[PDB]
């Protein structure tokens, strides 16, 4: 009764990895196949013990460990395109760890994941993270309002947008969260009723003046 | 009772007397329908409202 | 073998079983033909099951809708009862239409009932909507609050985005393993 | 072996047992077919079981709702009766929709009733709401009061945030162990 | 062999099996003649299948239409009860014509209902529409907003392009393989 | 040989077989006399067949018309209900005349409904038409939208060329080969 | 049999620790599994003694002893990410303790937790605790007002917030209470109705609100 | 019991390529034939292992890997008209990869496609990608508006279009996305009515909209 025979007919949507603690890991892809694999280990038609992992929930579990032993650490995401050799994307411009105390982090992150073999840490730049989020938001012709501050950046999309700009914004944010993650740059899509889609002006004695971005909006008679 | 009705324009005193009659007209616009009142204005005015009322 | 409830319904017994299996106690659905279903638990598991019956108010009463208080078989029908019978079919059709979106498991929609304002000579006031939803987990449920507002903003006469409040949440953790029989 | 209550129904008996079992006395539910259930205790715990029943005023009376005082079987129906049968179905649908949130075990909603505004030409007053809730423990019940206010604000015509009062509380400690038979 | 539902309809059992087969558990449909179908599941799969009955609220209610609250066999028909039976059939014919487009599998349309424009002296107002659709994947579903908006804009007397709200999405991944029998 | 649908009719079963054969599964049409038809599929093709039943919403409802809500046997016929049958026979006749063109296989025409234009003091609004069509593969479908836009214009009182919206498309690739038996 | 066989089929959601006072401890991580494991020991299918511990209600138990025998102590949270060596988070700028009485405090906590072997005590700054709470509150674009005083800081979130900001606020306070707890920095989310929906008003130094063409409202500064 | 005979009668719509990991790949052309061939392997009338590929799902699968190991890359499309020799259309005026270090990219793209023999990477020009989009958007006489920014252009087609122009813009865009992808240039069709419909306004640097003969409104400069 092997594990690859206890799954479905198509033996290419799952992938069984051998563990170091004598436990087999099944790496699914989405939530629908995760309950397809948890049902086999729940009905109990298998002798030994096994676990099911996922890209979305091993990154939620590993940040709970990381923000207790390494607080104030700047990182983005862990990528599992090859699950026996993951890549840990660290921020270069916002931490000053040395080479030896980066290798201790690489060995203590390896002992946390018993299916991996060696975690490779690459240092990503911090300017291109917010640069590709602005250059990908200008390409869809969406109104936005970039707000910079120390250690993060936020893009606010207000206004009474119609149904195509809502769809292109929602289709772009979901394709950006998968690659970079929402640790550094955050999007703020929200609908309210003003025909001026976010921007606001006041008029006196010289023309119009571009006002500062704020929370109060003027409701639009139109 | 306010005797401040006299002014310079002939229509400016005319709008003031209409303001005295909107107190009665608001009773009359409440109960009548919206079908005879514009039918008796193309062929709001006061005189269109009483037979509809 | 000790009896807890009897005379239940088919849709009423699967909720009591779905609640008791969450708290690690088994149950047995015994049919009695005309008298209904019946639910029995073990004698070591009788003190906890009575406690969850008292806490969760089981069995659930049937869900109430406004069109049941004004049945259509009446000899006279005021316009108050025709608008209430109309609005109670709009808020059922809208919550059946909310379940066909991508990722929604359940929902519930409420309409603001304004019944005497259009009768009186005063103008009818604005209409308010409100909705709840349960999403499939793993979803970024902060971006989907704008799609429900876009969908049901244009489903009435003149609503604004400030008179719509959507409160939604992700579903609970899944219960897949068997409870386990008390060994004596 | 002594009896203390006979003729009780199913829901009344299941709330007498859950009261006695948390005060370390064990009751026995005995069916009697047509005549309903009956509850018997042992002989030394009878003086305490009578005391507890008097304090809790057992058996509990059936819940009373406003829609029962004005039945729909009357030949003539005043507009005070149609609004009283409408608001009593709205305050039932809102409390059946509050139990589908995350962590809520029980809820109870009250609406201010306005009956004299419709008979004459006076404008109606604002409408007031008030809710109760019981939450699962381990939950941050200080931040759960803003979602019930946002959900309740635009479920009516025009309310403010000072006319909505939510008073909620965590649930009691769980009773899971058996009482214990008295030795003699 | 533990049954969990019985007495269901033909279209209800096809909605229960397609939900259970998505979660790697297989069910058996057993006909009972006049008393409807019945769905049985295996004993190791009974705990999961009750949890998915509770989550997805199965069995499904029959889909409601606005023309069911006002039957045509009544002796007295109001102008409100004629305008609502008119819009409740335009709403079904438009969503039946949306399914013959190139790529739509299901759709649901909502016409804003106007009732309180006929009886009082208030003039009627602009009519709003709303739509939903599920497209086969591999299609550019961002460019197909303008075709549905163009088709809907000339099906009423006076609508604008910002009073129509179309929310559409691609379909889920297809389920082609069998669940598999639970061995022991 | 697991049955999945039964009690259908002649026009519904010829649709379910034509859809399932497009996705490489074969069905079996069984007549049953007065009880309608039945459709059985093979046991390896049963899991996918339930998935395409849930996806394509089968069995199809019969197509609705506006003239069915106001039947001729209703001897009380309002002027509101006589123009609804006059509209509903014009949109049923224009699409029967659109199918006799050169290359059109199917079509659908919607007309704007105005029923209260005779009872208020306001003049009636313009008329808005809309049409869908499906052409044969290989047709120059860009220049054939001006024959429909010219034919639809002077078929009413006074419509413009910006009040008619024609959204047409070509048919899919033909399905000619057999699905093939599941070899075991 | 063993304790891990009377629990569920999946042997991953429960950790069984051997005690020191001849007892066994089951460490759940939320309330649903705590109520799942207490029904086993409550119905009584086990001979010896066992207890069920948690993350929240174990942080509540050794704070009752620590607000009686060691008052005026500035700390944040006791983390149980691995239950055999918990971490005790003390404050740095508000304590007067030398090297000896931290080890004495460690020895008096090891006697309170019989399932643990050692307790690691680290010192955290009170500046980074209020800096990460302000930088996270600035990244979500929320209206806030900071109130500093000695031994605590509070953030007040007022206004007519919509339904997007009350979900972004709940997702931030719930992600922050898990790390730091409510001992130092406290959030006060209260939502009010807006006065100025359709009114005209003058803002700036001499501000007023015209509630009608003949009605001025001078708010107090 | 071969795979090419287990399918339908016409032995030309499918193509069976042998792999290198002991698998057999069937290459369908569109989605309907993809679901035609995935049903065969899913009903299980085949002993060995096989897989069904496409062109869109294979152009998205190795654009997710190429977002993890080769970020900040500028490319267009991977064409699979001959599946034993694919062509990787790289950008010329936006990359800095040399000759030797372009070889290891082709040697790592060959490992993700086990059916292909060798990937041929060729460099397409950049101003000829945006020149054909405008010269094809001008033959249909569509009113457009070009927005040039760094690393991508955007064409916005707004207004109250008629019914012929939606059909022509739907036939040109679907034939341009097929041969160029959506990485560089993106069209934004947008059907909306006239802004400020029955209102008279005074446009240009000091603007006001007249809601009525006795009403002025001073929003953003119209």
């Amino acid at each position: 009764a092997e594990l690859d025979s206890l799954l479905g007919q198509e033996k290419e949507r799952f992938q069984v990895l051998p563990g170091r603690d004598k436990m087999l890991y099944v790496a699914a892809q989405n939530e629908r196949d995760t309950l397809w694999a948890r049902q086999v280990l729940a009905r109990g038609d298998y002798d030994k013990n096994a676990r099911v992992i996922n890209e979305n929930e091993e990154n939620k579990r590993i940040s709970i460990w990381l923000d207790t032993y390494y607080p104030q650490l700047a990182y983005y995401r862990i990528h599992f395109d090859e699950p026996r050799k993951p890549v840990f994307w660290l921020s270069r411009q916002r931490n000053t760890m040395s080479k030896k105390e980066l290798e201790v982090l690489s060995q203590k992150l390896r002992a946390l994941m018993p299916y991996a073999d060696s975690v490779n840490i690459t240092l990503m730049d911090d300017v291109t993270a917010a640069g590709q989020a602005e250059a990908g938001l200008k390409q869809q012709a969406l109104p936005y309002s970039r707000r910079n501050h120390k250690g993060g950046v936020t893009f606010v999309i207000q206004g009474a947008l119609d149904d195509v700009e809502i769809l292109r914004a929602r289709q772009f944010v979901d394709s950006y969260y998968r690659t970079w993650g929402g640790r550094y740059v955050q999007f703020a899509i929200e609908l309210k009723d003003d025909w001026l889609k976010g921007r606001s002006f006041q008029y006196g004695a010289e023309g119009y003046i571009k006002m500062s971005p704020g929370h109060w909006y003027f409701p639009s008679p139109l | 009772e306010d005797e401040d009705v006299t002014f310079n324009d002939i229509s400016s005193l005319s709008k003031h007397v209409d303001e005295g009659l909107d107190g009665y007209r608001d009773y009359l616009i409440k109960y009548s329908d919206r079908e005879l009142v514009q039918f008796f204005e193309n062929a709001p005015s006061i005189f269109a409202l009483l037979p509809a009322y | 073998d000790k009896d807890l409830l009897k005379g239940l319904d088919q849709e009423q017994a699967n909720e009591v079983i779905a609640v008791l299996q969450m708290h690690n106690i088994e149950a047995n659905k015994i049919d009695s033909g005309k008298l209904g279903y019946s639910i029995t638990v073990a004698e070591p598991d009788f003190t906890a099951a009575v406690y969850w019956i008292k806490t969760y108010q089981l069995p659930p009463r049937p869900r109430v809708e406004i069109a049941q208080m004004f049945p259509a078989d009446s000899l006279v029908s005021s316009p108050r009862a025709e608008k209430a019978r109309l609005y109670s079919a709009i808020e059922q059709r809208l919550e059946q239409s909310l379940q066909t979106m991508e990722g929604v498991l359940s929902a519930r929609v409420h309409i603001s009932y304004d019944i005497d304002a259009g009768e009186n000579g005063r103008p009818p006031k604005p209409v308010h909507l409100s909705a709840l939803a349960v999403y499939e987990r793993g979803s970024p449920l902060a971006h989907q609050i704008s799609d429900i507002k876009r969908f049901l903003k244009n489903s009435f006469a003149d609503v604004d985005y400030d008179n719509i409040s959507v409160v939604l949440s992700e579903r609970s953790d899944a219960q897949l393993q068997a409870p386990g029989t008390p060994v004596k």
